[PDB]
């Protein structure tokens, strides 16, 4: 009898593991996989513990919002290269970047030139103009809401910008910020911006969170059906 | 003083430098002028194995030459029987960021790492992991067995360790490298190994010393594959700027360039074959080249992957070569 | 002028060139769109999905309904079928059948867009793809049984020494032709008509629902758009063949008018509707599978792939 | 970074006394080698199906 006995047996064992894979593999695309990046000190850490729920380089978190699983990967400790590793997280269904607002007025404290906002500025636009992410969105916090609007009120909005001609308040100065950060983008037409202003005491962003992943999914599946 | 130390390695290296080139009276190329070309390599796909769903991202033979393991960004980790289609085990990760894979020589034990840090030793014949090393403090780049007993790793911090699996404790430390080690090749006898980095830089260690002996340069960019010609003489390492080089242990020098025109992406793996004559390195344009290691021609050419080759290796006795990709499909050649 | 006997020549001119050109352009133009649309989606195409299962049947059924036009092109452009009577009926089958086999394809194309939006990560039972291969055999299986009864009216005539086999609304007795016609029309045409319009209907809705979650980002505009034109396009081109075929037929009853000359004017009518209702079959390749980016930017980049090898 | 510096000028004078040898000499012996094993290599010389684990 052609394959019998342990040849059979062998061939058993090896379709029972597929089915296990199989099974994994239906649960592991039911999951909303989010990649947190900050340019330090930018206030993720806040972001993290508002969405919580539920070794070094890669720290974990999920957590679920109205039915559904997101899982967010933090990359704090990986110091290495950014080069060597990034392409790992070119599936994910969105980036979140998270920016503070008061650093504008305040040098990095080293090499005495660098500016705060600046480099967030710079890892922005290395970032979001990359080959490993050209159709994935980005979800922009702009935390120290409150810091900003007490600085801004004694430091201009010059010092961090040369070229800023206008009022000084609180509005009209986030949205000079804004619209400087969302310019870096290079792609408009195959990817979106979510921009939302952060608050150290506001429990809202979670919601925010959950209608731009929506939202992405929804188009991604209008794109797949051809509509798209 | 600063003068007494700067300014005085620079002497040393043009020494070095003069010597080198002292030696060289003559060029490979010349010597093999003379030899019969191989002429045409034809391999066709024998085997397809599928059931990964991710991206693959290392693989290894062990020396049955009958199984293999693969492991993929999915958090599983596939042990295939190589003869058959069928999956001998599938063995679930704490973490879906693997870089890394090894099989022991004596196929007892299994090896794994990636961004965690950490590197992970499962027992086979016992499935239940057995140990967790944790000393590094960047991605694992590589892993390979020694003996049931003892590893060696490279890491992302510029650093790379000989282990003990039975205490868990680091015996030795490697340093004096610059950029992060991203891959390491054990000599036939387990007495050196060469690690290459991203430095565009590979050095020759010994594991009962922890010293560096010799130093090798000429890459253009970063060194992501190595590999120990079957003599355990020589060498060959492929980088990012598309090229491919050979290095001798005795000369301590260059040999060989294995470069063309119309190739402008990095080499992703290196591997000979049982006798050395050829040289198959697989390159972002998912494909892999079959290289005449005498005389710098293209012999052969292997295609059918779709998005990358990642990992490639030889069986122990010649007998076939798998390749692995990033579509998640591993391909058997003969 | 308004006379009975320039109707009686324009039918004859009609049936003779406005079906013949009209059956040539639409042949080439379909034939060169399905053949495009089929290939990159077995060589190029991975991980097949419920969608892509309806997609790729209905091309197929496009494809085979239209590679039967050119036996009817020549008989109508020389006058009589000079082939057997057997081809002639398996012709009229196999049209007929992907006719009907084509609009049931679009309906659960429609059911299946419908169901992605409702269950983004296709957690349901009809979007495995293990449902769809049981839908499209049960669908033909289906289609196949319905046209069954065809066979009994579809004879070729034997007179003057040659055969004729004409049309389905023209052969057969009046009555049984008549009643098998409306049934016909009631179960392949208005019922999936029916059905797809509430999908997309509900489509809509929810589009138009999940627009007003929209904050600051691309409004969803372009997908209501092509909805709204899928149901436009289709109803428009079916009904009016479907419609003037049952009057057709009717005319012939006799007692409906026992007049000639307005059978004249049915019949010309008839033949000019015809070719719309065929129309699609060249219409649906562009419309959903070219004007689609993903799939036009696929199919030229493997396009351009495997050019050098060929060229 | 004295102590950097001083390390760097042992490593480098340790990495000096290696005893090298010709091109020719390391050459010859590559191809002596690799032709000493030509035989031996499937992939160089495919062996007939009669014993090849993988025919087919």
């Amino acid at each position: 009898c052609t394959l019998s006995a342990e040849d059979k047996a062998a061939v058993e064992r090896s379709k029972m593991i597929d089915r296990n894979l199989r099974e994994d593999g239906e649960k592991a695309a039911r999951e909303v996989k989010l990649l947190l990046l900050g340019a330090g000190e930018s206030g993720k850490s806040t972001i993290v513990k508002q969405m919580k729920i539920i070794t070094t380089g890669i720290v974990e978190t999920h957590f679920t919002f109205k039915d559904l699983h997101f899982k967010m990967f933090d990359v704090g400790a990986q110091r290495s290269e950014r080069k060597k590793w990034i392409h790992c997280f070119e599936g994910v269904t969105a980036i979140i970047f998270c920016v503070a607002l008061s650093d504008y007025d305040l040098v990095l404290a080293e090499d005495e030139e660098m500016n705060r906002m600046h480099e967030s500025m710079k890892l922005f636009d290395s970032i979001c103009n990359n080959k490993w992410f050209t159709d994935t969105s980005i979800i922009l916090f702009l935390n120290k809401k409150d810091l900003f609007e007490e600085k801004i009120k004694k430091s201009p909005l010059t010092i961090c910008y040369p070229e800023y001609a206008g009022s000084n308040t609180y509005e009209e100065a986030a949205a000079y910020i804004q619209c400087q950060f969302e310019d870096l983008n290079k792609r408009k037409d195959t990817k979106e911006i979510y921009t939302h202003f952060t608050c150290s005491t506001d429990t809202k962003n979670v919601q925010f969170v959950f209608d731009a992943v929506t939202d992405v999914i929804i188009k991604n599946n209008l794109k797949d059906c051809g509509l798209f | 003083e600063l003068d007494q130390l700067r300014q005085e390695a620079e002497q040393l290296k043009n020494q070095i430098r003069d010597a080198r080139k002292a030696c060289a009276d003559a060029t490979l190329s010349q010597i093999t002028n003379n030899i019969d070309p191989v002429g045409r390599i034809q391999m066709r796909t024998r085997r397809t194995l599928r059931g990964h769903l991710a991206k693959i991202y290392a693989m290894h033979w062990g020396t049955d030459s009958r199984l293999l393991v693969s492991a993929s960004q999915d958090g599983k980790l596939i042990i295939w029987d190589s003869y058959t289609t069928n999956k001998v085990h599938a063995i679930p990760l704490r973490s879906s960021w693997v870089m890394t894979c090894a099989y022991a020589p004596s196929g007892n034990y299994v090896a794994c790492g990636g961004l965690d840090n950490i590197c992970s030793i499962y027992n086979l014949k016992t499935v239940r992991v057995s140990r967790e090393l944790a000393g590094h403090t960047g991605y694992l780049s590589c892993c390979r067995f020694l003996d049931d007993n003892q590893i060696v790793t490279s890491s992302g911090d510029t650093t790379c360790a000989l282990w003990d699996i039975e205490t868990g404790q680091q015996t030795t430390t490697f340093t004096g490298h610059t950029g992060d080690v991203m891959s390491l090749s054990l000599a036939p006898d387990t007495r050196l190994f060469v690690s290459g980095a991203c430095d565009a830089s590979a050095k020759l260690w010994d594991v009962r010393e922890g010293m560096c002996r010799q130093t090798f340069t000429g890459h253009e960019s970063d060194i992501n594959a190595i590999c120990f010609f079957p003599n355990g003489n020589a060498f060959a390492t492929g980088s990012d700027d598309a090229t491919c080089r050979l290095f001798d242990l005795r000369a301590d020098q260059e040999l060989m360039t294995y470069s063309h025109d119309n190739i402008i992406c990095g080499i992703t793996s290196v591997s000979f074959s049982k006798s050395g004559r050829l040289l198959l390195a697989g390159y972002d344009d998912f494909n892999c080249n079959v290289w005449d290691a005498l005389k710098a021609d293209r012999a052969g050419v292997l295609a059918g992957h779709d998005n990358r080759v990642s990992c490639l290796g030889v069986t122990d006795d010649g007998m076939a070569v798998a390749t692995g990709s990033w579509d998640s499909f591993l391909k058997i050649w003969n | 002028n308004a006379t009975c006997k320039n109707w009686l020549a324009a039918e004859a001119a009609l049936e003779k060139y406005y079906l013949s050109i009209f059956y040539g352009i639409e042949f080439v133009v379909g034939v060169l769109g399905n053949t495009i649309v089929v290939y990159g989606y077995i060589f190029s195409l991975k991980n097949w999905n419920s969608s892509n299962i309806y997609l790729f049947n209905l091309s197929v059924s496009d494809l085979a309904f239209l590679c039967t036009l050119p036996m009817l092109i020549r008989s109508y452009a020389n006058g009589n079928w000079i082939y057997g009577d057997v081809l002639c009926i398996s012709n009229r089958y196999v049209l007929h059948a992907n006719l009907y086999t084509s609009i049931l394809f679009l309906t659960f194309i429609s059911i299946d867009r419908y169901l992605i939006i409702k269950y983004p990560f296709r957690e349901h039972l009809l979007q495995k793809k293990e449902f769809a291969i049981l839908i499209s055999l049960a669908i033909w299986v289906l289609v196949t049984l319905e046209l069954l009864p065809i066979l009994p009216l579809i004879n070729p005539v034997i007179t003057d020494n040659g055969t004729t086999c004409n049309d389905f609304a023209s052969s057969g007795d009046p009555n049984y032709n008549l009643i098998y016609s409306m049934c016909l029309t009631l179960l392949g045409f208005l019922i999936p008509l029916f059905v797809m319009c509430f999908f997309y209907y509900k489509i809509a809705l929810f589009l138009k629902q999940r627009n007003r979650q929209v904050a600051t980002a691309l409004p969803l505009e372009k997908p209501l758009n092509l909805v709204i034109m899928a149901v436009v396009i289709f109803s428009v081109l079916f009904t009016p063949y479907h419609v003037m075929r049952n009057v057709r037929i009717a005319s012939r009853l006799g007692s409906w008018k026992q007049y000639q000359c307005t059978q004249v004017v049915i019949n010309s009518f008839y033949i000019v509707t015809r070719p719309l209702a065929f129309l699609n079959s060249v219409i649906n390749p562009v419309f959903y599978f070219l004007l689609g980016d993903h799939f036009r930017d696929m199919l030229m980049n493997q396009l351009r792939h495997n050019f050098k090898s060929l060229t | 970074s004295i102590a950097q510096a001083r390390k760097l000028v042992e490593q480098l004078k340790m990495e000096a006394n290696i005893d090298r040898i010709k091109v020719s000499k390391a050459a010859a012996d590559l191809m002596a080698y690799c032709e000493a094993h030509a035989k031996e290599d499937p992939l160089l010389t495919p062996v007939p199906a009669s014993e090849n684990p993988f025919r087919e």
